[PDB]
């Protein structure tokens, strides 16, 4: 199974898979939340758009990497007319200092 | 599935039935959480699944940052968790 | 006395000898001002002192180490003034032994002071070993670790202190892990301890059975194992990683956390 | 004598209080039997109070179970069997009351033990002791009666032939730079200092009639008049156990028929064996051991588990002397037997330590 | 009885070697005399053997010498007289079996003692002690009656009033708490250490009824089963003797009218005054003493021979009347404030640069 973790500017979604699964059946797992269709939909890995006709396993992703104690990143855009959106995603808030009495010694 | 707001306005979907791991959330069955801010409410979510995950089945170990330990404790122990 | 007598060792006691073992203070300063050196000893190296500190004579052994007795002294048998004072107990010796210079740990693994003290249910005086400087995850062969021995004796008192101070709760006498010892002994009260503590319930022994393979399904610790079968809470999870971050009894530095009461209680209870 | 005023009060205000008290005799001695017994004595002039006196004297150890009582002549090991029978069976393992014990210095019988090895087997020694019909014990004896067993004992020391012969020192007299030859090579001994030896008034009248004997090679040594009767004591640097088993078994054969020359003979009988002092030397009263470099078993964890089934004692110096345990029900040569068995097997205990190995399998069911 | 057995032999086998010892008792006892008495013994069944026990046992110091003598009871002291006569008579500078000897309880006697000056009397205490007719002295009395012995001897005190009110520690279940407090205070009394002592048999039995009384002012300790039956110590700092001794006195007289409302009574006769075990002691056996702060006088060359003249122990210094018989006991601590006086003028003498010259006394 494939735990994967997928982020447009500030949105978040938590989605499990199968490793033959494809990036299509992936794009219709997006749709159920999203409610736009698989077309107007751009799912990549970093900055790499990926490809409906890859599987999840085909495409890097495997039980090493989207775990259960961890999931893999992939980004969404969508397509602006004819074009797609920026492929951005906002990072969650940064960390508190660790307090003193914690800090290693 | 279910949205959940976290106090910097990111949005998480989660699977309900992984966000019903929380007795909070149980008891409030989208839902914001003006309360708990996004750098440890997507750990939690993703704490959720790996819970319902390794429910029956060995089990490996959470992983977790110092830098978190001490806000997520306050943020699980708002959400009975 | 002064040579090998070549005689019964029930012959070779010094008047001092008898004084400090039980106890006779005025007695002892009378001898020495005669001029009986506390330095004399017999058959297996047993000094005034090591038998002034079986007996817990405090008064004794600081006439003794006033007079030059040696606090690290080692008899025949690998003991220790020190490992004396923790077999009987006495809190106020081992404190005066360290504070005059007694290494916690010892030349031989045949007589470990806070070994002894766990298997004694001594806590205020592996208290003091610790906080002087002692390993309390010190393994040594045949007992494993303090932790592990607490469990085998029972100690409760030991095993919540042991672990309140920071013993690593999964490490026991080889695969025996302080869990699988409890489950041996069949204590509900220490599982739930060890449970709480981090207690690896899928750890395997030697045989390769897990802990809750080591007692009969009949017993209330089954079920207790049961309750213990699925994921740890996020909160447990947490307050393992926070008690992570403080050494041996340093914990006590939770307090000074920015974080609720009820959570500092939560944390410091551990 | 003060004993007369002793029967006018209640055996309980006489009962000694023994509460803290944790030896053998302690454990034996009731007040019915002491009301019974107080009313005994021996001809000798022994009363319950003496036998005792060194028990209620000294509690003596939270560790170490002392014996807790003294005899004082061959009658009183039956004027007081009340409590010798149970004392003894304690103290000796359940040594029945009907357990005869056995007699044999015959070197004939000690097998082995020619050449122990030298690499551990630093020396060699064996210890006893024995008491002259006729006269008492060292705890009750006067200041004649003490001075007759002397002269007898110099008599007859001075007839030994061979390597038995020697120089006998008069302690009361004996010149310092005699003392610096003697306390040299430890066969000079003094006045007792333990308080578990001066309660029972064994040393009344130090120095009178004290001595020392040894012979020319070193090897033979016997005290006069000291812990007890006559202490024997041979030794030599070596493993040569069988030999010197065959030079103290000599020792004591010529000795003893100089003794029945004169019509003096060991006190001895078929049930307790030789007749001594304390409890814990009857029967046999044969002590034999070795100094063994040990540094390895020293420290391995089943030591002294070792040494418990091996019946051996474990005592350090003054490496680890190595001894014979028991004294009755063991036919004396069969006691250094056990001796030399066990050095062996520890030998080759510690072959098997030094070279890192299992030494499990060299852990016998010896009881 | 093994006297019998012992007389089996002749006077020469057990007569002992007297010539490696320097005591007083080694310079009386003849091989002839040993002889004599051999076979005399008392209603105790004490003989000659358990007298100079200890006299035998220890050599002696080869300057200092003791007696080495030890009694078994009153009785002892008459039935072997013929021993212990000539030994009293060296013993205290001559004294004759004749020669009846006073008591006195009566601190009116007294002139001053209430009077010295603190700067240099630190403290002062009076030691003595009795036995109790009828009993053995500690060397050869059994368990039995040395509990009867402490029961008496509780019971009367318990009853004390007033300042000599107080309370009883019994050794054998005496706490570290009240033993720390009773170390603090000197009161406390262990085991016996020196061959003197322990030759005669009296550590035997260890501490079965053997305790300590005092007030609850900590001016009074009685040593009840001690070193000998009723060891009676008073004190207090500072110099009023005088005080010390009227309570001394008073509070003695008490406790010893108490024992005889009970039918029991000191040992005491005409010539030898109070019984105790040591030869020394017997008469007063009144030991009054003092600390004396001295740093000059204690450098001066004829200190010793000023003491002796004042017949005082040079025991700062703890100074004590060195006699115990051949008179009084206000006669003794009259002799002891007289010399501290004497002492202090001394002293400053030294302090202001002036000779001792007519200080010195007879």
């Amino acid at each position: 199974d494939v735990f994967l973790m997928i982020r447009r500017h500030k949105t978040t979604i938590f989605t499990d898979a199968k490793e033959s699964s494809t990036v299509f059946e992936l794009k219709r797992i997006v749709e159920g939340i999203l409610k736009r269709p698989p077309d107007e939909q751009r799912l990549y890995k970093d900055d790499q758009l990926l490809d409906d006709g890859k599987t999840l396993g085909e495409c890097g992703f495997t039980s090493q990497t989207a775990r259960p104690q961890a999931p893999a990143t992939v980004g969404l855009a969508f397509r602006a007319d004819d074009t797609f959106e920026a492929l951005c995603i906002e990072p969650f808030s940064s960390p508190p200092e660790l307090p003193d009495v914690m800090k290693p010694q | 599935y279910v949205k959940l707001i976290s106090s910097d306005g990111h949005e998480f979907i989660v699977k309900r039935e992984h966000a019903l791991t929380s007795g909070t959330i149980k008891a409030m069955l989208e839902v914001n959480f003006r309360e708990i801010p996004s750098h440890v409410l997507s750990k939690v979510c993703m704490y959720f699944t790996y819970k319902v995950r390794y429910t029956n089945s060995e089990i490996p170990e959470f992983p977790i940052a110092p830098e978190i330990a001490l806000e997520l404790l306050m943020a699980a122990n708002f959400l009975d968790c | 006395l002064s040579n090998p007598l070549m005689g019964d060792a029930v012959s070779d006691w010094s008047p001092m000898h008898e004084a400090a073992i039980h106890g006779h203070q005025l007695s002892l300063r009378n001898l020495i001002s005669q001029g009986w050196a506390v330095n004399i000893i017999t058959a297996d190296h047993v000094s005034p002192l090591h038998e002034a500190c079986l007996g817990g004579h405090l008064s004794c052994v600081k006439i003794l180490l006033k007079h030059g007795a040696q606090v690290n002294g080692v008899t025949a048998d690998w003991h220790t003034p020190l490992f004396n004072a923790c077999v009987s107990g006495s809190w106020d010796c081992v404190n005066l032994l360290l504070q005059h210079g007694a290494s916690v740990q010892p030349e031989s693994d045949l007589a470990s002071p806070i070994h002894e003290a766990a298997r004694r249910g001594h806590v205020e005086c592996v208290n003091s070993l610790i906080a002087y400087g002692g390993n309390i995850d010190h393994k040594i062969s045949h007992l494993g670790t303090p932790l592990y021995l607490a469990c085998e004796n029972q100690q409760r008192a030991c095993v919540k202190k042991l672990l309140e101070s920071g013993a690593d709760v999964n490490q026991g006498k080889g695969q025996d892990s302080p869990l699988h010892a409890v489950a041996r002994t069949a204590s509900e009260e220490l599982a739930c301890l060890l449970m709480d503590f981090g207690a690896d319930t899928q750890a395997k022994n030697a045989e390769g059975k897990r802990p809750v393979e080591l007692v009969p399904p009949e017993s209330p610790l089954a079920q207790l194992f049961l309750e213990r079968e699925g994921p740890p809470s996020l909160m447990q999870l947490c307050r393992l990683r926070i008690r992570k971050c403080f050494g041996i009894q340093q914990h006590h530095k939770i307090t000074k956390l920015v974080l609720p009461e009820d959570l500092k209680q939560f944390l410091l209870h551990l | 004598s003060h004993n007369a005023l002793k029967l006018r009060f209640p055996a309980e205000d006489e009962f000694p209080d023994l509460s803290a008290h944790n030896n053998h005799m302690a454990k034996v001695l009731t007040p019915e039997l002491y009301a019974e017994l107080r009313a005994k004595s021996t001809p000798s002039g022994f009363t319950l109070d003496d036998v005792i006196q060194t028990g209620v004297d000294n509690p003596g150890h939270p560790y170490i179970m002392t014996v807790g009582c003294v005899a004082g002549d061959e009658e009183s090991y039956e004027v007081f069997k009340d409590l010798f029978d149970p004392i003894i069976e304690d103290r000796h393992g359940g040594y029945k009351p009907s357990d005869e014990h056995k007699t044999d210095l015959n070197p004939d019988n000690l097998q082995g033990g020619d050449d122990l090895d030298p690499n551990y087997v630093l020396s060699s020694r064996v210890r006893t002791g024995r008491s002259i019909r006729g006269f008492c014990l060292p705890p009750h004896c006067s200041r004649g009666e003490r001075r007759a067993i002397e002269k007898l004992a110099v008599e007859a020391l001075s007839s030994l032939d061979g390597d038995l012969a020697g120089r006998y020192y008069a302690l009361k007299s004996m010149t310092e730079a005699e003392q610096q030859q003697l306390i040299d090579d430890h066969f000079l001994f003094d006045k007792p200092v333990s308080p578990l030896l001066l309660a029972s008034g064994m040393a009344r009248d130090w120095p009178d009639a004290r001595g020392i004997w040894h012979n020319d090679n070193k090897t033979f040594l016997v005290w006069v008049n000291e812990e007890d009767h006559l202490r024997v004591i041979s030794m030599q640097k070596g493993g040569n156990m069988k030999e010197v088993f065959t030079r103290f078994c000599t020792g004591l054969t010529q000795i003893e028929t100089l003794f029945k020359s004169k019509d003096y003979e060991f006190m001895w009988n078929p049930h307790l064996g030789y007749i001594l002092t304390c409890p814990s030397n009857l029967g046999t009263g044969l002590r034999a051991g070795v100094h063994i470099k040990l540094p390895n078993l020293g420290k391995h964890e089943k030591f002294s588990e070792v040494l418990k089934r091996l019946r051996l004692q474990k005592r350090g110096t003054g490496v680890f002397d190595v001894s014979n345990a028991d004294r009755l029900g063991f036919s004396e040569v069969e006691l250094v037997q056990m001796v030399v068995d066990g050095v062996k097997l520890l030998i080759e205990m510690e072959q098997r330590l030094e070279q890192g190995q299992a030494i499990d399998d060299l852990m016998p069911a010896q009881k």
